[PDB]
DNA sequence: CATATGCTAATGTGTGCATGTGTGTGACTATGTGCGCATGCATGTGCATGTGTGTGCATATACGTGTGTGCATGCATGTGCATATATGTGTGCACGTGTGTGTGCATGTGTGTGTATGTGTATATATTAACCTGTGTGCATTGTGTGCATATATTAGCATGTGTGCAT
DNA sequence: ATGCACACATGCTAATATATGCACACAATGCACACAGGTTAATATATACACATACACACACATGCACACACACGTGCACACATATATGCACATGCATGCACACACGTATATGCACACACATGCACATGCATGCGCACATAGTCACACACATGCACACATTAGCATATG
């Protein structure tokens, strides 16, 4: 309910503190990584300050940023111190929608991609083709 | 909100549990005086005796002998109870320890 | 004399008796149990002592009556005659 | 020679309480042992009671006090009643 | 003389008053024995014997036996709280023990 | 082949031997033990047969009572098997030490 | 007569434990039980032999054993005393 | 009136074993209780020994056997030696 | 007649032989008391008293005390194996207990 | 260089099916029980007898009663202060769970040792009878032991120093 | 390693509990004297021991495995410790009663001794109840087969968050 407006107020104040402290969003991600271990990319911080992320994600990243703004105020010095593969895979589709792992290993060795990368890309290919 | 960390640490420090207990064990195993207060024990003795005869009188030495025997009995029972508690890999005596000691003794 | 004098055997007194027995840690349920045990013991001794006192046609329980009662129960006591 | 025991009296008591029940020789020996043991306990207690009171004679009063000392509650009460009744009947019949 | 009446019949007892008197006299208990002391003691012994024999006869009847054996005496003594207290340090030969298995040892 | 699970025939034996009254030690080895022990007090000692029977009865009663106390000590320690320390504790509490 | 304590066999000790209600027995119980029985028999037999000497006899009687047991607080019924 | 105790004899024994050591009244009472207890135990055992053997006299033999029955090993041996020595000296002097 | 000398001096004892004889005679132990029985009993009592008193004097000296108190008697009795066996069921008033702490209770 | 977009690797939440494990419910198997029939020894009845108990006086004395006394017990009053009690906190102990191993149980087999019977011998236990020595009795003598007072050394009560061990 | 709390060591006063002494009285001793319990020698019998025999059941040893126990780990709460307050114990007196003890008299009662009989005990059969054995009932234990549950994995269903390039 009002959690929406409370998040929005927190985000506006967060933008104000970030601009006042002279930290870029990539620097914010680096600080989050070096103070928690879960380094985040600057796109996530952008979508946060612009309030683009989903509600569950909104709540999930609220506490980390709360802690960072409540902690970093003390001292800053120490804290500071490809398309052809796509086309080939599309060619591999239209004939065998769900290949076996035996074929997956061959595909991975053929195009030089990691086995897990090819497996997840295959799953998401199926996913977006089953959207429609 | 506000800020994490925060003190509150209960600075006051004290002796560890069981150190004062060991000191009292040494102190009371070194001494010989009666460990129960005399007047409450006398009142208990008279109250128990009133159930057998009415308007009984007691010599002071009779109550003293009763207290000596009672304290010796209780101390020996506590020694046996401690052995039973240690047998069960504990350091705390419990009512079942007393019950087992009294069962084995024949009480 | 009074009533309910078993509470006069306080928790610190029972703790001291346990310390003399070499007990390091005491559970909270011990004290009540201890009281019951003590009562039974006293009820066994006094009953015998009064019996001796009743046989002598006396009204005063003497130290010798208690000593004889304790000897009767296999708990002979030295130092009172 | 003659070895005295309580066997015939125990048998009379058994016939009083169980007219159709017998007793084995080992059980009779156990009963004789029990009678001798209780006799010794009561007589020793009565002797000590006479000594504590500077008396030279054991009377029925000493036996009664010894019975109360040696026997548990209900057993002591009933035994005291039986002993008192027997003594009363005896003195009534000289 | 008149007809000799035993002191046991005078006291209404089955146990021997005269023998108890003689045993008290020769047992080195006191230098004198009162007239009523053997009567009281014989009555008490007869009462205790009657209690034990009644309980043992009931035990023998339970086991479909007509003859009392040491096992019946043991069952009678140990099942009676007061007799068990009186004979707590006594071993009865060929009496066995009371059937007793701790509940923790039973299968669940 | 049929096999009873552990503790089943043990309970059967508990019931069997608590129902009975006969001596559980063999008579001849116990007599030999009694004579061997008595040698240390006298030589050329003779025994009445009833004396040896009384000794065996007392010994078995004492051992059975001790085993009951030992079982209570073992159960107190949350076990079902008696151990030498259970016997030692029972004897220490009894005053047989 | 040498080493007769082993005549108290493992099955006999197990039967004695069964009569005592014991369900499970460790393998070290048997030697401890043999030692315990040896001590008990020493005490009783020493007292019984003392009674035999006082009577100037060379035969240990059942009454000697009964008196020895009674002296130790282990009264036995069924053997003349 | 006069109350009899072993206090003076215990004091003489103490002065022999420890010439410069005193004793408190409570400890003297305990010693008196101990002497009476041991006397009663030995005399009761000797009386039972005499009764068992159909004798009417307590002799030094009954006392010696009672000592052997009641005292533990080395205490019993030394007590028997002391008693035998005292009886021998008493007979040699009277 | 002759100058009367006690039987204690004849036996070389300090405990009263005549009093022990009188206590045996009036204690209801047997019909007759032999002459050597009180001497033997008095000697045994004196020996036991001497043993306990010498141990208690040693205990008092260990505590820099010149007077024996019940604590010293208790220490002497409980630290002596045979005397502890003899007085196993005896309570000495104001004697206390032996200092004894189970090693499991000691700090780790 | 630092923000906003489009877009898609990557993870994350959920069914669920299938498989595996644990449980629960009733055939074999073994064992304890209950009659049914036949035997032996062990209990119970019936006699001699001799020993112990009952009877009857006569004597001594232990104890019960009655009086007078002094200790000593119970009760009330008053006191300071050492102890008990209720509270708050934190720690480490008890208890519950899970697990892996090896110890102890159940079982089968071969045997040798216990048991019961039978015999005979010697050793020892018990019994009887003469006697004699040691113990009880009684009484006079008196020396030892106890009770009541002194006189003091030992023990108990504080005050500062002294290690001594615990806990951070 | 240092700080803090506690039990101990030297020293000084003070009192009270012990050690010693004197008077009396009661129990120990000395001296006959009688008598019976205990000793000792001989004897008759009980029974314990030693050997011998056959038999069969229990014991000993080895095997397979199941579950009990010992170890490890996590946790929460019960209990130890410290503190501040108030209760009631210990002490110390003082008084009045009441009861325990001493003492003495005098009788009811226990003992003692002799005799006479009848009660209990040893010995002797008689029989009947406990024991032993074979059959059959009868209870319980333990896989078994199945059924239900739960996992996991894994497939599939959503969200999520970082890359390349677009703005700017």
């Amino acid at each position: 309910k009002a959690l929406q407006k409370e998040l929005e107020q927190f985000a506006k104040l967060l933008k104000q503190k970030r601009i006042t402290l002279g930290y870029t969003q990539a620097d914010v991600g680096l600080t989050l990584g070096v103070l928690f271990g879960k380094v985040f990319s600057q796109t996530t911080i952008c979508r946060f300050e612009a309030l683009q992320l989903s509600f569950k994600n909104m709540c999930k990243l609220r506490p980390l940023l709360q802690k960072w703004v409540e902690e970093a105020d003390n001292n800053e010095n120490l804290q500071e111190i490809e398309n052809r593969v796509r086309g080939n895979l599309e060619n591999l589709f239209l004939q065998c929608p769900k290949p076996t792992l035996q074929q997956i290993s061959h595909i991975a060795q053929q195009l030089g991609l990691e086995k897990d990368v090819v497996r997840v890309w295959f799953c998401n290919r199926r996913q977006k083709g089953k959207r429609s | 909100k506000s800020a994490p960390a925060t003190g509150g640490v209960k600075k006051p420090h004290r002796y560890r549990p069981g150190t004062v207990a060991l000191r009292e064990i040494r102190r009371y195993q070194k001494s010989t005086e009666l460990l129960i207060r005399k007047l409450p024990f006398q009142r208990l003795v008279r109250e128990i005796a009133q159930d057998f005869k009415t308007d009984l009188r007691f010599q002071s030495s009779a109550v003293m002998a009763l207290q000596e025997a009672s304290e010796a009995y209780l101390v020996a029972l506590f020694e046996d109870t401690n052995l039973c508690a240690i047998h069960a890999k504990r350091v705390t005596i419990m009512p079942k320890d007393i019950q087992l000691a009294r069962r084995i003794r024949g009480e | 004399v009074l009533r309910d004098n078993i509470q006069g055997i306080t928790k610190p007194a029972i703790r001291r008796l346990a310390r003399r027995g070499g007990v390091k840690r005491i559970s909270g349920l011990i004290y009540e149990e201890t009281r019951g045990v003590l009562k039974v013991f006293l009820e066994n001794v006094i009953r015998d002592a009064v019996t001796y006192t009743e046989h002598a046609k006396r009204k005063t329980v003497t130290a010798m009556d208690v000593v004889y009662a304790l000897k009767r129960q296999g708990r002979t006591l030295y130092g009172f005659g | 020679t003659r070895k005295e025991s309580y066997a015939i009296y125990v048998y009379k008591v058994l016939k009083q309480v169980h007219p159709d029940t017998g007793i084995s020789s080992k059980a009779m020996s156990i009963m004789n042992s029990f009678v001798n043991d209780v006799f010794e306990r009561i007589a020793g207690e009565a002797s000590r009671l006479a000594h504590y009171n500077k008396r030279s004679t054991i009377t029925s009063r000493e036996i009664q006090t010894a019975v109360r000392l040696l026997l548990p509650g209900e057993l002591a009460k009933h035994a005291v009643s039986e002993g008192t009744k027997a003594v009363t009947k005896y003195t009534s019949a000289k | 003389r008149a007809k000799a009446k035993t002191r046991s019949s005078r006291a209404g007892l089955q146990f021997p008053v005269g023998r108890v008197h003689r045993l008290l006299r020769k047992g080195n208990y006191a230098e004198r024995v009162g007239a009523g002391a053997p009567v009281y003691l014989a009555a008490v012994l007869e009462y205790l014997t009657a209690e034990i024999l009644e309980l043992a006869g009931n035990a023998a009847r339970d086991n479909k036996k007509t003859r009392i054996i040491p096992r019946h005496l043991q069952l009678a003594v140990r099942n009676d709280e007061e007799l068990n207290k009186l004979l707590g340090r006594v071993t009865i030969a060929q009496g066995g023990v009371l059937p007793n298995i701790q509940s923790v040892l039973l299968p669940k």
